[PDB]
């Protein structure tokens, strides 16, 4: 069944992803996605903001690339 | 739902689909 026929989801997350990365430095840092928590106006409470780096990958690159974004969306890959 | 008038929310749609 069609739905999505654009590639543009990877233009979504790229541009997601320069939401987070406000210091231009190709990753969001727990600081990084702390800061897009206020942005939204959302109060968290730090541990959740560790569990989210914590998700997307301590075990390579320690906090969080592009790759390790693309990863954290395509784990939903119909899940 | 981010519907009408998207002047911002969809940074929602990143940090949402992250935590929850």
């Amino acid at each position: 069944t069609q739905k999505m026929s654009e590639k543009d989801t990877k233009e979504e997350i790229l541009k997601a992803f320069k939401l987070f990365d406000d210091d231009e430095t190709g990753k969001i840092s727990f600081k990084n996605l702390k800061r897009v928590a206020k942005e939204l106006g959302e109060n968290l409470t730090d541990e959740e903001l560790q569990e989210m780096i914590d998700e997307a990958d301590r075990d390579g690159d320690g906090e969080v690339s592009e790759q390790e974004f693309l990863r954290i969306m395509k784990k939903t890959s119909l899940y | 739902r981010a519907d009408l008038h998207h002047q911002h929310s969809v940074l929602h749609r990143a940090l949402q689909a992250w935590v929850t």
